[PDB]
């Protein structure tokens, strides 16, 4: 969790917020129970407490975001390490939230030119948007830089 | 600017007095050998100064030299407390510098020897100023919790540094973290401030306003901090129930729509100048309100107040077209050029009862022009003229036309009942400012709105840089045209007879509205044709047809930001009414407490579709389970736009 | 609205009863240790209600509590049958809530204890309305088959869940899946439903239309469902042979067009409003017909119908300029300004046969105005007046000009044979409409079609946001120009001699078509120059020269919809003639059967190029 | 702009422009004219490294 960047916490926090069902900042066996029996398989109220209490460091029975982060330290994103792509993203991202959206990237090309139509911008996203939310992660942006 | 220059001379002077006085220079280059062989026998000089009155201890932290720093505390165990006696760096202690350079071992060495953890770094560079490069407050805890070294932040609390600590702006450490731009660590650290303390039950420490009276939740509305605003929204966001893809969410809404007590976050947004704060209006617990508050109430009350203005000008137009007029009072037009066969009446004509009906038509006006002055002048004393002659469009220049309107009507009232002659002139500015002030009521229309933003954004910004160009050229050719025709008849081809006509006729050939002078009965002078054709190319097909391209240059480069202006025009129209209308007819927004078991605050209910998307969460669930062509070209250029 | 606030008050009152009534709170918190104590010696209470009249089973179902519902099924085994009963929620049962929250082990429990799988979800929130978010039909099979829980789909059919099921809107379970926008599964979930269509009667479960008569093949095209349309198309596409890269395939064409009774899919496409229901024209069997129906048959009949129209308006125009006129009946130019030396005839002079040759000419153009009313009064007879004054461009405002042109000529017929003076007024509108109505035939041309839509888009869309800016600025300076020249001669420099002239003069100084009031023999009043120079800047180089950039901004930004509309302008022109021209000259498009052993469905041949090995 | 600054600098006498920057030889510096610029690192790139 130490050698992260701004684009990896701000990515994981929206992953955590969608994962935390009731929005309490913690994770129970109920809350991890709901979004796994939606995923076809059925955790039979035993792997829930086996998985959470495995990674629960302070032993409170719950998983806050840093203990969520230290499990995403061992299950971290791969060795896709760059430096120039780190710079041009903060050039691209206005508010610095790690998410370059349809409203923010349409302005960067407006500073550069060629007169993009509004529907041309949204097609630039769906080529890049792997998970399908209309916004481009840094991981979803770094594969669009070289790409071949 | 001889101030910032005077910084430099006191910074190169430090880099003279360190080449002198060798116990500084042995301290800079980490020379443990000379430091023993300058102090351990005679010494006599441990309390030296510098350009900032600093110490050798201040050098050994400013350059990361642990080794001499341990020895200087061992040799002279009294240097840790004295601050920098200076002007720029005033009050700065050696506890501060070891923090900002991340130097954990030295901080662990200074605190074990023990320094004042609440020292006042009250220097001149440290003020929140638009020229300096960092603003880190004044306290070592504030310097700790800004660079992000959270392990230091755990340590300063354990030796007793209070969170409750205000600078000259009254800011706590919570107000500081909103101001740094590299945000995204502070959200990981804002919780860590709350984890240890925040009091237990004093005020919960997030409520403490600054010297300008503002909690951190209001402060994120002014500073445009989008990440903190979502992160502070998690505290006041209550999830009610889930139903498949539907979840209903109930918001606190305590400070967002305080509805009075004019420190309101809807009030504070349309007051500021920071452009990046105006995009709070797209975050989902606020844009629900200003959709409702404007559609159910702010739309009909605005248009009804729109229609009451439309009759008022028609009540003023229909009376100005019925001035009284005497035919050619006593004179006879002698010389020339006096096609003026009427004359207005003296004030001895209110006979003929199709003239008393005029009198109510002028009396509705003069009592209508004072109610503008009864409602705009009580705005200059609460808020200065920097809102009036400031062209912040959220209540822009339509608050200075209407005041000029309410002045120009009453001048005619003084022109009447005096028998003064020229009442045409104040009445003429009364009409053209009268009708063009209905343009303000083109603000709350879905269609007519963002066109009106563009007309104002071409007056001040793309016509000013034309009219300075036009007044150069048109002063040249007019005096050139006047000289040619000075030795000519004005009877035939008389567009230029005296000089202040010769600007005005030349003003109307740059616009192609008069035809350009020509008389084929007579012989025009040979220098006219050469001069005028040279003017014809520059005026007609080189300065006007450049201006049309100039408009279309800037019309597709702000049509993402006039819609964002137009949305903020509506909210500034909405919130202005609620302060101004009496609250017998606007209900309070949302649902109150104390009838439900709620807790007296006014809540609001938002319910939305979350989509599940099946792909991103299965990627994480495989980590939760521990295991054992046109678009491509636009990204090809964007790679080539990244420029290696 | 006042209605949407009622949903707020109940859903907060729904939570208030949970803070009261301790077993419901014990049901929400999954509290089982209190629930044994609150029941197993006293109890007294079990048929509780709430704000929506639900039970503790429903509370234990809306929050995922298998343990809490376990005790409730054991305590009172008659909770599973009664539904919710309120205004918003009505008829919803605990089987429904357990389905949408994916709780497989709970649905397994409720069917074992006995739950009604035909429970009508007839509530108020469930109706297909835009102010509601999700629409899942009514039956608990539909709630499973929409969110994609295909395990529970298999679980329900084993316990007698009928596939044939219609809601209050007539929709079946296959009409529903076409309507969810987050499609993603409904290709796959479609086929699992037909995998349970093994034994039925002759109506094979897709020939069952909705309440408004629309099968799920028809519903896919009307709703703009590109993904499901091609999935349906693979069922009725027959592949004839492959030959290297040439694959010739047949298409069904039984409901693609087959324009033979009332509800052809080409008729349904160009009537709707949805932006994505118009790109079905992109897909591969439809883009062939509307080409071939137009190119061989639709194009030349449309020009003959056009070239007969121009000769009609000329025959009306050629009898318009030959009106009967007398020289100056009775008066003599009395005050001033009587530039009028003529008078029309009384209708007692049709002598001199080049005044009678016109009389056979107007009778051509007086029956031409009858036949236009006979073809458009039977158009409101079938579909309402909101088709006219709705802005549907697919046959746009060219149905309100041609009626007015028909309506204006009869007024001339009324102004004739009564001897009334003013009768240039219909004939002036008769020509400015009767010529501007040949613009309708600029439609089926390759180069002149998509220009016409741009003219139609700037009339309303980008001049109803300039005329409200024009009429304000004019109303200032026209009234201001009146006051200046009020105490002046209208003889010399007489642009403003009364106020109804004073708008008409100022309106054209805004457009820069008159020059600009100037005389140099006389001395103009000094406030004229300051006022007019501010008028010339704001109008000529700030308003008109803004509007040229206003067009050019919106010109290149929508020139991918005019090429979509123009193609759909052709299609709605094509089908308009198919239901109107009698079948002696349009054959049925395609190839029939029964000469070939085929099955009598009209077919069509398509051959393409596979470009892989 | 730069073609206008430099056109005026050599043309107006240097009793009203001064020389730009800080001179040497007052400090032990070496008689040249120096100039000072300070900027912020923007420590995002420091976090990847963190003295490694
Ligand atoms: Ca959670
Ligand atoms: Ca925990
Ligand atoms: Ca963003
Ligand atoms: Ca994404
Ligand atoms: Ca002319």
């Amino acid at each position: 969790a130490d050698q992260l960047t701004e684009e990896q916490i701000a990515e994981f926090k929206e992953a955590f917020s969608l994962f935390d069902k009731d929005g309490d900042g913690t994770i129970t066996t109920k809350e991890l129970g709901t979004v796994m029996r939606s995923l076809g398989q059925n955790p039979t109220e035993a792997e829930l407490q086996d998985m959470i209490n495995e990674v629960d460091a302070d032993g409170n029975g719950t998983i806050d975001f840093p203990e969520f982060l230290t499990m995403m330290a061992r299950k971290m994103k791969d060795t896709d390490s760059e430096e120039e792509i780190r710079e041009a993203f903060r050039v691209f991202d206005k508010d610095g939230n790690g998410y370059i959206s349809a409203a923010e990237l349409r302005h960067v090309m407006t500073n550069l030119g060629e007169k993009l139509t509004d529907e041309e911008v949204d097609e630039m996203i769906r080529e890049a948007d792997i998970d399908g939310d209309g916004q481009v992660n840094y991981e979803e942006f770094v594969q669009m830089m070289t790409a071949k | 600017e001889s101030w910032a220059q005077s910084r430099d001379e006191q910074n190169l002077l430090q880099q003279k007095r360190i080449w002198e006085s060798p116990l500084l220079l042995a301290a800079k280059e980490n020379n443990v050998q000379a430091l023993i062989k300058l102090l351990k026998f005679e010494g006599c000089e441990v309390h030296q100064k510098g350009a900032m009155g600093e110490t050798a201890l201040h050098i050994a932290a400013l350059y990361d030299n642990l080794e001499a720093a341990m020895v200087l505390m061992e040799a002279a165990p009294e240097l840790v407390f004295e601050p920098m006696t200076s002007e720029l760096y005033e009050g700065q202690t050696a506890l501060h510098i070891a923090v900002i350079n991340q130097n954990v071992n030295l901080v662990r060495a200074l605190l074990a020897r023990g320094a004042s953890v609440s020292a006042r770094a009250t220097g001149s560079v440290f003020h929140y100023r638009p020229h300096n490069l960092i603003y880190y407050g004044e306290h070592p805890l504030s310097f700790a919790a800004c660079v992000g070294s959270e392990e230091i932040v755990r340590l300063l609390i354990e030796h007793g540094a209070d969170i409750r600590a205000q600078d000259s702006l009254g800011n706590t450490v919570l107000h500081i973290l909103i101001l740094q731009p590299n945000k995204t660590f502070a959200c990981q650290m804002y919780n860590l401030l709350l984890s240890y303390d925040g009091g237990d039950h004093l005020k919960s420490l997030e409520l403490v306003p600054n010297n300008q009276g503002l909690t951190p939740f209001k402060l994120a509305g002014v500073e445009g901090n989008i990440v903190m605003f979502q992160h502070l929204m998690q505290k006041r966001k209550h999830i009610q129930w889930t139903y498949g893809p539907l979840t209903s969410t109930l918001y606190d809404l305590t400070e967002i729509d305080s509805s009075g007590d004019d420190q309101s976050l809807l009030e504070l947004i349309v007051t500021t100048k920071k452009r990046e704060a105006r995009q709070i209006l797209d975050q989902t617990p606020v844009k629900e309100l200003v959709s409702l508050k404007w559609k159910r109430y702010g739309r009909p009350y605005f248009c009804v107040l729109g229609a009451i203005y439309v009759l008022y000008i028609i009540c003023f137009t229909m009376c100005c077209v019925y001035r009284p007029l005497k035919p050619r009072i006593t004179n006879r037009t002698n010389p020339r050029d006096n096609t003026l066969l009427q004359q207005k009446l003296l004030q001895e004509a209110y006979v003929t009862p199709k003239d008393d009906l005029r009198l109510v038509g002028e009396l509705v006006s003069i009592v209508g022009a004072v109610i503008i002055l009864l409602v705009e002048i009580p705005d200059i004393f609460r808020l200065g003229v920097t809102r009036f002659f400031g062209q912040t469009i959220l209540g822009g220049p339509f608050h200075v036309i209407i005041v000029t309107y309410a002045f120009m009507v009453l001048v005619t009232m003084v022109m009447r009942l005096t028998n003064s002659d020229g009442e045409v002139v104040p009445m003429s500015f009364a009409l053209v400012l009268g009708w063009c002030n209905v343009m303000y009521f083109a603000r709350g229309f879905q269609m007519l709105g963002p066109f009106t933003i563009m007309i104002q954004k071409m007056i001040f910004g793309d016509l000013m840089r034309f009219c300075w160009l036009m007044a150069v050229v048109i002063l040249g050719f007019a005096s050139a045209f006047y000289i040619i025709f000075q030795t000519e008849d004005p009877d035939e081809l008389g567009h230029f007879y005296d000089y202040p006509m010769a600007l005005f006729s030349t003003f109307e050939l740059f616009l192609t509205i008069i035809d350009g002078p020509a008389n084929y009965d007579v012989d025009l002078p040979f220098m006219y044709s050469i001069t005028y054709a040279a003017f014809a190319i520059i005026a007609t097909l080189l300065m006007l047809n450049l201006l049309i391209a100039m408009m279309g240059d800037t019309h597709w480069r702000v049509a993402h930001e006039r819609d964002e202006l137009w949305r903020a025009q509506v909210v500034a129209t909405t919130v202005m009414l609620e302060r101004k209308l009496p609250r017998c007819l606007w209900p309070r927004s949302g649902i109150c407490g104390r009838e439900y078991g709620l807790g007296d605050r006014w809540f609001l209910r938002v319910e939305d579709r979350q989509d599940l998307n099946r792909q991103r969460i299965r990627r994480y669930a495989q980590a939760f389970q521990q295991q054992d062509s046109r678009s491509s070209t636009n990204w090809d250029r964007l790679r080539q736009g990244a420029l290696r």
